[PDB]
């Protein structure tokens, strides 16, 4: 019987700073034990300082990004070129996803940008459109490898203040863009070593008030 | 009805400078229900430490079995078994049940009393040996532990540092697994002393 | 289906079909409503040109919509039955979904809505 | 939704309906009333698939209340039961059938006679001196075939019902958390406050 | 929902400095490996695009007609149909990609793997893949079915990354493709000796080669092989 | 595709060289002609594992037979093959053609198909999934043919089968069993394709 | 990815060093090259426990056979013993092996399927990377290869598997068995996948982890 | 784990914040209380998307009622809008366990249980989710109608904590709400990690856990 | 066979076991004792598959009674629990496994300490201050986590058990017909006559 | 077994006369050669019901075509067959060979196999379960053959298919399409068997 779904592998990672946000993804596209492409981007500038990635089944991911980019275009037409706030984009994507509740998009969706106070924002969605704003989220094949590391190094979970008998927690604080990109690069090199579907290349899209900048880094090709 | 993920739990082992560390969570559950917060998964036969994740009845049974086999080894050989030899014994004993296997993920940790060389190894349920310089992981949060270990680990850590690394590797992995946690124990193993520390972690 | 726009605007900005409907009402037997301090009374005229009538079975001029609301009318008797039926159905529909009987204002607003819809729907007077 | 009983005595109909609502391994409620008043002298008890029961009961209630207003007349219990049967008989060859079983207890003011109707989810209607749905009938039908007498009073009928409930509380595996009892006579519908 | 009856095997392609190469054998495989010959699985659309199709032959012939239909439609009320407003590989691919995905979403897929090989108006090489699930990806080397497993590894030795494309000549790329086709003949039970190869070059245009045969095959060593282990005779 | 043909001087055994897992050719230079005795050979079809296990056991039985009772008949070799195939038919998927030369009986051909039955024929041919053909050009085969004729006949027959199969392919291997001895022939695609 | 390549005076076998459970890499440097006998080596694919166990059992029985007969063991003996064991278990022991060696008869190269079938070849490949490897072998193999040519061809075939197959990766292991010489086992012959320097050090300040209790474990008698 | 119970001081609503995909803990920061309107609250249990989407849609339907009737919707009416909606989708695979909790002058403090099978129940106490049994054990044992607001708030918090501990699929943090005549009041987010040890020390309970 | 509870207090172990035996839709018995005395200071409660429960319990009872006679010595609760676990751990890879879950409550006269062991049908043994099998734990463990104190007396432990049974009678769908309670202390095993 | 062969003067269509339900021959004198136009005929294989329904619809389309646009090409007839077979491939199991004669194009042969694809060939043969052979004696068939040659070629080919196939049997029917007109040939078993 025809199976309409497939797994194109890949893994994505969103991190929100004070006055910036990053959305990273590997550039490897796979089916089973074959490599389709060593460089197939799945992190996209959608306009209005919103970056998006729909990781999982590439066909459903391409379809959703295409439909959201189109949603941004028609928001401009219908509301006098008003800027689509990240919170408004997030609600719109819930409706796109829940629209196909009984034939879902097999993707884990992450969008990144700045909120209306200029502070770094990351929203993560399930396949059927439940979403929530977080300072930190990994998605796709190697999410289980990356996410506990981010809990430890971003949110300082299970770290206590030396000498305080484990009574005083290590204080939360915003990381610089330089410190965040280090954690992203180390997150992906680590995931590349231990997950066969992760490797080839890492593409990071950084979102500030100045706009959307790109950085590319090689990963192991085995 | 997947035996390896009914009771849940995790083991991780790491090598340092002239030392090894092995750690486990204390949870035993019946799927969603937490039953015991005092279920240790690390046993020692002389100076050789064995962690076992998987079906708890087989964890208990294999402990009782390897105690039996190492007790007889010591009486006949007139010396405590070494990690390298014990690894081969675990492998032999698991593959003997090839077509009716124990649903377990055992981890060997210890220092060779002669050479002083730190040693760790892991096995699948039918006894394929994974010998590793860096670290070994097992259990329901193995994916989580692989991610933590592969990023946190660096070679030739001192005992006091290695403790922090393995502790943080386990705690943060267990907190992202529903069937792991409810307390943790870390064994720091030097050539001729072994410290055992109970970690404070979230009880959910 | 029959689509023709029967209720349309005239050069002077009047809708004649709606205004000719008011003429049908003016022809109808008189109906009066007086509300007191702790009651409302509905008085209704019955033309006396009809003798040998069976007052037992003849449709009464005042209709219960629910146990607490009543509707009287002036105009085409046959037309009144369609509004009363729709109103009675909406009264039971409100109880079923809101778990409360209609307010008098709500039942009025519904009936008025039906009357309005028939002033800018094709094929209907 | 498990136990619904009915006894027709000389001058009234008695409906007993279990109070327990169980979802998974927890008893959510112990005071649930599995009955709707269709008209002042007609009561319907119901049991079956969750949601469907109340949705069906309220739908019937609305249609009978609509008929009462339109005709300024109370539909006979026989007429109400025939309407309810036809709705269930439509349901069974629907895309998604109503899985609801009902007892209709009514006093016919024209005949001055109490009437009890038993209709299953297929639309299988039957008029009975006493009735039940599901597993409750397994223990009460034979108990009633012995103790039931046609000229019984309401007090006699309540004592015979107590004997049925006691037998159910002894031999049935579930705790149905007792029964709400409602009497339907010439004066209308009243609830027995203590049982 | 359907099951493919008669199918075409792997389509292989790669980019070189001045264009792209695409090739496909001329065989239609039946049910229990049974063979049939005489099937062209390379569809030239205009003089800048070749479409290589694998999978169900009936669905391939439907797609062939859509592409012929598309060219006709583009010409309608188009003075620049043979110039600026001519069909591009990117347009043809996106049409096909759209069709494949909406067919899979209606649960009535076209049981094919498609590679669109062409040169854009600005001379940029175009190579992209779409299949019955509507999954799309691009790479310096693209192959379908067995080709993905056996041809890609050989082609990736010539062009492992984007930076290798300018260093790769048409002579090198054609050799690599022709060698890869022989390997597929050796090891694929649904392959044939006869194949078609198409070159789209920005400078020299589209070159279409038909009735090509696999040559310089190694079989001589077979005489030395006797039994399955212990047999000496 | 495997066939064995009896001619004037003895019998010839021919086959293709292709082994497949799904559509992947595991071995393109397979030797499907197996020696169970000096002048008793067989053609293997079906499971590679099953046919090898059986061919190895039969070779053991004939080696032991030769030690005790001297050179065994082709009929004896066929009987041993059948016994293994018939008794283990539930767990086996092996189709075998047995060809042998005696100085008394000259060339003989026996087929053991999937059933585990034995048939003695002048020639035999199996294609696709161990499928024996009864007719296969009966007017194209005559009794007491020549070596070259026989080689030409088998070469043509197998080439046609490889043209329409996919399971069959690679080189054509033949073994000639005569009083003179044993000859091994091989035909590469470029020779046999142009027929 | 495992390959066998025959040359003038011997046979060479090579393998990758990646072990996987599902999509996770369990071992980044595991050894898939097994010693059945000093000059008979085996490459294993499929169930890792099965390939190790079946290689050690036949290796043990071959050693005992060698002592009994007072002769260097033959590859056909290892082949015959392996195929009969694997056939007995009807593929339930998931061992796919490339068996190569030198013995008094000469140099031999064989493959064994889990169901108990064997083949003979000048070049062979098995595992998930077999098609990537076999493409390189079919492109570059020639008759009368030298040892240096054979090692290069074998390691190139493994490299094809490492890069293009998700099941294969890390380093390349080679074993060279030449007639009249000791078999040379080149563990980590190639290491083209070295982890790059980490951007940051995740060494924690001591006392970072909260501790409920401490105790000294007695491991002595 | 979600509970809502009625007492002298109004309604107490307490929920956990854990979301899981199989044995994977997806999030510990999920908001399982939708705020609908200043006198209406909704809990969330079952499919995260199903609850979040349809309860956000219920807030829109409730806003429209108040525009049209110039009056806040009754808990009864609001609960029936949601129950009538899910009944339309019955058999399609919607998974929802939820409580609509609010105060209105005509009803008083009211709690309605509504699920995806179409069940709509009015009650004083409800517990919904995988951890409902653990919550019920604590609530039923210490529940009094004449509980003080401070004690009621603690009991709700304590009942979620009990469920967070024993249930594998419940945890993260506790979110507390109090509903009165003046509307709902947020009583903060309590991380189970810190809360557990405080409760154990002060209450002297959880003796099963290695001190 | 449904509800088996256990609480270990300061100086004793309390086992509470449901009295109901249900076969099909009828409650056959309401006075069933789901416990066997293994030795004078060791009691085992059990629940699971019909027949298997009593057959397993009596088999263990016989083996411990045999050890007691042979050695003229009472085996420690730890020793009895280890024996019972090993029997269940054999059972799980048998042709037909025992589907029995047990609590073992004992007073160790050597240590002067009460001990409670929980073993499931797989042979999963654990030592607990309080334990349960099946769905019992889901309601009672939250209550015990909260109200249980380690230095509790027998009266305190019985009051805490009443609270568990009251919660089960409220929220459990089945009528388990109350519990038989047995205390195991230094003086041996006695049954609480009224609960 | 059905085949169509193009020769010098036009095209000849050949088929067997056997229809089977399981192993029972429903019709032993079946006419598998069907007229869709005066000089456009087809050979039917697969479902008898499906092929008849399709052949009847195609005949309707060509009759309507002829009325409006005059005599249609063999290519047009093939296209109509394909359209029905391709669009209804899910519900259909029909394999068709289309043979037609034009004065412009002479003899043409088109095959529509199970897929619903169209192929134009010099000749086509389908045997067993609608299985079209690709080579089928490629050196036995030459272009611009004589009528006697072509009748002999088809007679031999079909007779060999009938020898090994049970599905095929009875008489051999042929239809000769040329400028001269339509000729119907029949060959009885006694003639064609001795080949
Ligand atoms: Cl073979
Ligand atoms: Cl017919
Ligand atoms: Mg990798
Ligand atoms: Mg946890
Ligand atoms: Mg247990």
């Amino acid at each position: 019987q025809f199976n309409p779904y497939g797994d194109n592998g890949g893994t994505i990672l969103g991190i929100a700073g004070e006055d910036f946000a990053v959305l990273a993804g590997d550039t490897r596209n796979i089916t089973d034990y074959s490599i389709n492409s060593r460089y197939e981007p799945k992190v996209f500038d959608c306009g209005d300082n919103i970056v998006m990635s729909a990781n999982g089944f590439a066909a459903d991911g391409d379809a959703l990004v295409k439909r959201f980019k189109n949603s941004v275009k028609w928001y401009h037409f219908d509301h006098n070129d008003k800027k689509l706030s990240i919170n408004s984009a997030a609600r719109n994507i819930q409706h796109l996803l829940y629209g196909k509740r009984f034939f879902p998009y097999y993707v884990h969706t992450i969008i990144a940008g700045l909120d209306e106070d200029g502070k770094g924002a990351v929203y993560s969605f399930d396949p059927v459109g439940s979403y929530e704003r977080e300072q930190c989220r990994a998605g796709g094949a190697a999410a289980s490898l990356i996410m506990p590391f981010l809990d430890n190094q971003v949110n300082f979970k299970n770290q206590y203040e030396p000498g305080t008998n484990g009574k005083v927690k290590k204080p939360l604080k915003y990381l610089s863009v330089e410190e965040v990109i280090k954690l992203v690069r180390d997150s992906f090199t680590s995931a590349t070593e231990r997950h066969i579907q992760v490797g080839d290349g890492l593409e990071i899209l950084i979102v500030t008030k100045d706009g959307v900048r790109k950085e590319f880094y090689e990963l192991k090709r085995d | 009805s997947d035996p390896s993920s009914i009771n849940g739990g995790i083991v991780v082992a790491m090598t340092g400078k002239d030392c090894v560390a092995i750690a486990c969570d204390l949870r035993l559950g019946s799927q969603s229900l937490g039953v015991s917060n005092k279920f240790e998964k690390i046993f020692h036969y002389g100076h050789v430490f064995l962690g076992i994740t998987g079906l708890a009845t087989d964890v208990t049974t294999l402990n009782e079995m390897f105690r039996y086999k190492t007790n007889l080894y010591k009486l006949k050989e007139e010396r405590a078994i070494e990690p390298e030899t014990f690894t081969q014994l675990v492998s032999s004993s698991l593959y003997e049940r090839r077509f009716g296997p124990y649903f377990v993920g055992p981890v060997v940790a210890g220092i060779n009393s002669k050479s002083g060389k730190p040693f760790i190894a892991g096995f699948d349920l039918i006894g394929c040996i994974d010998e590793a310089k860096d670290f070994i992981v097992s259990g329901t949060a193995s994916d989580q532990l692989f991610g933590m270990c592969e990023s946190l680990y660096e070679p030739n850590l001192e005992p006091e540092d290695l403790f922090e690394t393995i502790s943080q590797a386990l705690l943060n992995a267990a907190d992202r697994d529903a069937l792991s946690g409810w307390g943790a124990v870390v064994y720091i193993i030097k050539k001729d002393e072994v410290v055992k520390r109970y970690l404070k972690m979230r009880q959910d | 289906g029959y689509d023709r726009a029967l209720s349309i605007f005239s050069p002077d900005g009047h809708i004649f079909q709606v205004e000719y409907a008011l003429e049908a009402v003016k022809r109808g037997t008189c109906a009066v409503g007086v509300k007191g301090k702790n009651c409302v009374v509905l008085g209704c005229e019955r033309r006396s040109t009809l003798k040998l009538q069976d007052t037992r079975i003849t449709p009464s001029k005042v209709s219960k919509i629910d146990s607490h609301v009543v509707l009287s009318f002036s105009g085409l008797n046959a037309d009144s039955r369609i509004l009363i039926e729709k109103a009675r159905v909406e009264a039971q529909s409100h109880r079923l979904t809101l778990e409360d009987p209609v307010t008098v204002e709500y039942l009025t607003r519904y009936v008025a809505g039906v009357q309005q819809r028939y002033t800018q729907s094709g094929g209907v007077r | 939704m498990d136990i619904i009983l009915g006894i027709r005595v000389q001058d009234s109909v008695i409906l007993a309906s279990s109070k327990a609502v169980t979802r998974g391994i927890s008893v959510l409620k112990d005071s649930d009333d599995k009955t709707r008043q269709l008209s002042p002298h007609t009561l319907m008890s119901f049991a079956g698939e969750a949601g469907d029961t109340v949705q069906f009961a309220e739908y019937i209630q609305a249609n009978i209340q609509l008929y009462s207003i339109r005709e300024d007349y109370e539909l006979s219990p026989q007429a109400v039961s025939s309407f309810v049967r036809q709705e269930l008989a439509k349901s069974i060859r629907s895309r998604r059938p109503y899985q609801v079983n009902v007892l209709i207890g009514g006093y016919d003011k024209k005949k001055n006679k109490p009437e009890l109707y038993q209709i299953d989810y297929l639309g299988t209607k039957v008029e009975l001196p006493y009735g039940a749905h599901g597993y409750s009938g397994f223990y009460t039908f034979s108990l009633l075939d012995h103790h039931y007498r046609p000229d019984m009073t309401t007090e006699e009928g309540l004592d015979l019902l107590k004997l049925c409930v006691q037998e159910l509380e002894k031999r049935m595996p579930m705790d149905f958390k007792g029964v709400i009892v409602k009497i339907v006579d010439k004066d209308g519908i009243r609830q027995v406050d203590d049982f | 929902t359907q099951q493919p009856i008669v199918t075409g095997t792997s389509v292989i392609s790669m980019k070189y400095d001045n264009g792209v190469i695409i090739a496909a054998d001329n065989l239609g495989s039946y049910g229990s490996l049974l063979r049939f010959n005489g099937v062209e699985r390379l569809i030239p659309v205009g003089d800048n695009t070749v479409v290589g199709i694998s999978g169900d032959i009936s669905d391939m012939q439907h797609i062939e007609r859509l592409l012929k239909d598309l060219v006709t439609e583009n010409a309608y009320d188009n003075p620049l149909a043979d110039a600026e407003e001519a069909l591009e590989p990117s347009y043809i691919f996106e049409y096909l990609a759209t069709v494949m995905y909406q067919r899979r979403s209606k649960m009535n897929p076209l049981w094919n793997a498609i590679i669109v090989a062409g040169v854009q108006s600005n001379g940029d090489q175009f190579l992209r893949y779409v299949n019955l699930l509507g999954v799309t990806y691009s790479s310096p080397t693209l192959a379908t079915g067995f080709g993905a497993h056996m041809a890609n590894p050989l082609l990736r030795k010539v062009v492992d990354r984007e930076s290798d494309i300018p260093k790769t000549t048409v002579q090198v790329a054609e050799e690599a493709i022709v060698n890869a086709m022989r390997v597929l003949y050796y090891r694929d039970a649904r392959s044939s000796r006869n194949f078609s190869l198409a070159i789209i070059d920005k400078n020299t245009g589209l070159t279409f080669k038909k009735n090509l045969q696999v040559e310089n095959m190694k079989w001589d060593f077979a005489k030395d092989i006797k039994g399955y282990g212990t047999q000496k005779i | 595709s495997i066939m064995a043909v009896t001619f004037k001087d003895g019998v010839i055994l021919g086959a293709d060289s292709r082994t497949t897992t799904g559509a992947y050719i595991a071995n393109r230079v397979t030797d499907k002609l197996t020696r169970v005795h000096d002048k008793i050979w067989c053609c293997r079809s079906g499971s590679a594992a099953d046919t090898q296990a059986i061919a190895d056991i039969v070779q053991y039985h004939l080696e032991l037979y030769t030690s005790q009772y001297g050179t065994p008949s082709t009929e004896t070799a066929a009987s041993v093959f059948k016994e293994l195939c018939y008794e283990n038919k539930d767990n086996l998927t092996a189709g075998i053609i047995v060809a042998g030369y005696d100085d008394k009986n000259k060339g003989e051909v026996y087929t053991i198909p999937l059933g585990g039955s034995v048939h003695k024929l002048p020639y035999a041919i199996a294609v696709s999934g161990s499928t024996f053909i009864y007719g296969y050009c009966d007017k194209n085969f005559r009794e007491n043919m020549s070596k070259e004729e026989t080689v030409d006949f088998i070469k043509h027959s197998l080439s046609q089968a490889i043209k329409w199969d996919g399971s069959s392919g690679g080189v054509i291997r033949m073994v000639v069993l005569t009083a003179a001895g044993v000859e091994r022939l091989i035909f590469y695609p470029d020779e046999y394709e142009q027929l | 990815t495992i390959v066998g390549v025959k040359f003038n005076n011997g046979v060479v076998i090579a393998a990758d060093t990646r072990s996987t459970q599902g999509p996770i890499v369990a071992d980044k440097n595991c050894a898939k090259l097994h010693r059945i006998s000093p000059k008979i080596w085996c490459a294993g694919a499929g169930t890792a426990a099965d390939t190790e166990a079946v290689t050690q059992l036949i290796g043990s029985n071959i050693e005992l056979h060698s002592l009994y007969t007072s002769r260097e063991p033959r590859v056909v003996s290892a082949l015959q013993m392996l195929k009969q064991h694997l056939f007995k278990y009807q593929g339930h022991i998931g061992a796919y092996l490339i068996v190569a060696g030198v013995d008094p008869t000469g140099s031999h190269l064989f493959s064994i399927h889990a169901h108990g079938s064997t083949d003979v070849g000048y070049y062979l490949s098995l595992g998930s990377g077999s098609l990537a490897a076999m493409a390189v072998l079919e492109s570059h193999w020639k008759q009368d290869l030298t040892k240096e040519e054979a090692i290069k061809l074998a390691s190139d075939a493994i490299q094809a598997g490492i890069w293009n197959d998700l099941g294969s990766g890390s380093n390349v292991d080679v074993c060279v068995m030449e007639i009249g010489k000791d078999a040379e086992y080149l563990r980590n012959y190639l290491t083209p996948n070295v982890r790059e320097e980490k951007q940051k050090s995740y060494k924690f300040p001591r006392g970072t982890t909260a501790v409920l209790k401490e105790s000294i474990v007695n491991i002595c008698d | 784990t979600t509970l809502a119970f009625r007492f002298q001081g109004g309604i107490i609503v307490a929920v956990d914040s854990r979301a899981t995909a199989g044995n994977w803990v997806a999030s510990q920061t999920v908001k399982k209380v939708i705020e609908i309107n200043p006198f209406l609250l909704g809990t969330m249990a079952g499919g995260a998307a199903d609850c979040q989407f349809w309860e956000t849609w219920l807030g829109s339907q409730c806003r429209l009622h108040e525009l049209r009737e110039k009056e806040r919707i009754s808990v009864a009416a609001a609960s029936k809008i949601l129950s009538n909606l899910v009944y339309q989708y019955k058999g399609a695979g919607l998974s929802m366990g939820t409580m609509i909790c609010g105060y209105t002058r005509k009803e008083g403090p009211t709690i309605y249980y509504v699920d995806s099978d179409g069940t709509r129940l009015k009650g004083d106490i409800f517990c919904v989710g995988s951890g409902q049994t653990f919550a019920y054990g604590v609530l039923d044992s210490n529940y009094k109608w004449d509980l003080s607001v401070e004690d009621a708030l603690y009991l709700g918090k304590r009942s979620i904590l009990a469920a967070a501990h024993r249930d594998a699929y419940s945890g993260g943090s506790v979110n507390l709400y109090h509903v009165t005549e003046d509307g709902w009041i947020y009583h903060g987010n309590h991380d189970v990690g810190e809360l557990f040890w405080k409760v154990k020390e002060e209450e002297g309970s959880f003796n099963n856990v290695i001190g």
